[PDB]
């Protein structure tokens, strides 16, 4: 599975 | 016994013309499996042992993360800009995440980020805080250490991205596992006192490949020129690999294809001809 | 970085028999790439890609269409880039 979204804010 | 998934990210501000800013690929082992782009906003199965062993509440739920995601890449396009001091132009941001079960049981988790094709983040496992390459990503590793973001990450690559590995093996158990023969072919040009014999491998799994060139029955790996091994549009790889002789020898030279299909090295020659000497 | 491409055909070239032409680019940033196949210098009807990229970053993209190789009849594929100023045209040959 993806990873989830709140780990990829920069 | 050496499994991998990976998950590529690419948020884009020049794509160009028809072509989408966003876009999202899964792999198991190599194999293209999972599918996302900006213009459709929709994961989609790529290769049939998924599609089979998945219901649509799992493709709903992989649709919206990447979609959440795609929002959150689409702000660090902007973010990122505004540090380096930018107006605007070609400018990329990549991403990389995934896990691999090594063939002994260690599991080995990786989570980077890089901007412009230099590298920008990277996720370190023996210490669960994220490591900064470049000065612009300091306030990065500070919007991590505000959030906890770490916390979730390290139970998704060490259980969550692990346990949908072990399973997408056994759902693709037999694509994965077959062998696929490739139909050689052994050709020649003649130029300016130089005769240039080609090989070329059409059609072969896995992508590990061994094609050397021969004179007299012996090896000439320094003098031989390989192209790399590339893939085709139905899921296939192709290899390219060039010798130069000199003209009245082509015969005596052999092209060697190591690959899983064949049990013994295959040998071929130009005269024979190619595969379809049997 | 500079895109290395090569032009290859999926099945081997025979005369009126169906074909894939693929034209795969790889090792270049940035991910704007202009990959057209040609017959004749005319860009061949039905053209399909695939972006991705390797462990060191760099980019990488195929452009594959179905095709029926024809004698007197000359397939190429074109690729336009920032970092090469003048386009780089790879020629393919059914017997190489």
């Amino acid at each position: 599975t993806n990873p989830e979204s709140k780990v990829f804010y920069l | 016994e050496l499994h991998t998934l990976r998950y590529i990210r690419t948020a884009m501000t020049d794509p160009g013309p028809g072509l989408p800013w966003f876009v999202d690929v899964g792999y198991v082992d190599g194999e293209l499996f999972m599918h996302y782009n900006s213009t459709a906003r929709r994961a989609v199965p790529r290769t049939e042992w998924i599609a089979a062993n998945t219901d649509q509440q799992y493709w709903d739920r992989e649709t919206q993360i990447v979609q959440g995601s795609e929002q959150i890449n689409r702000e660090n396009l902007d973010i990122l800009r505004r540090r380096y001091n930018q107006t605007g132009g070609s400018h990329t941001v990549q991403w990389m995440s995934g896990c691999d079960i090594l063939e002994d049981g260690t599991i080995r988790g990786y989570h980077q980020a890089a901007y412009d094709g230099r590298d920008f983040v990277a996720f370190d496992k023996g210490t669960m805080t994220l490591t900064a390459a470049v000065p612009e990503a300091v306030p990065t590793k500070r919007k991590w250490e505000e959030g906890g973001y770490a916390e979730g990450l390290k139970q998704y690559l060490e259980e969550t991205c692990v346990e949908w590995l072990r399973r997408y093996v056994e759902y693709g158990k037999a694509e994965l596992g077959r062998r696929e023969r490739p139909e050689v072919r052994v050709w020649g040009k003649e130029a300016d006192g130089i005769l240039t014999l080609s090989c070329r491998a059409h059609g072969f799994y896995p992508r590990p490949i061994v094609v050397s060139w021969l004179k007299d029955g012996a090896v000439r790996g320094q003098d031989a020129q390989s192209g790399g091994i590339v893939p085709n549009g139905d899921g296939t790889y192709h290899t390219w690999v060039t010798i130069d002789a000199q003209p009245g020898d082509g015969d005596k030279y052999q092209c060697r294809v190591e690959h899983a299909s064949l049990p013994q090295p295959g040998l071929y020659s130009w005269r024979s001809g190619g595969g379809l000497n049997d | 970085l500079t895109p290395k491409v090569q032009v290859y055909s999926r099945f081997p070239a025979s005369a009126g028999t169906k074909n894939v032409l693929n034209c795969f680019a790889a090792g270049f940033h940035p991910p704007k790439i202009s990959i057209t196949l040609m017959k004749d210098g005319v860009p061949m009807e039905g053209a399909q890609y695939s972006m991705s990229f390797n462990d060191d970053w760099t980019f990488q993209r195929l452009v594959h269409a179905d095709f029926t190789p024809s004698s007197g009849s000359t397939y190429a594929c074109k690729v336009e880039h920032e970092t090469l100023k003048e386009p780089q045209v790879y020629k393919w040959d059914p017997e190489f």
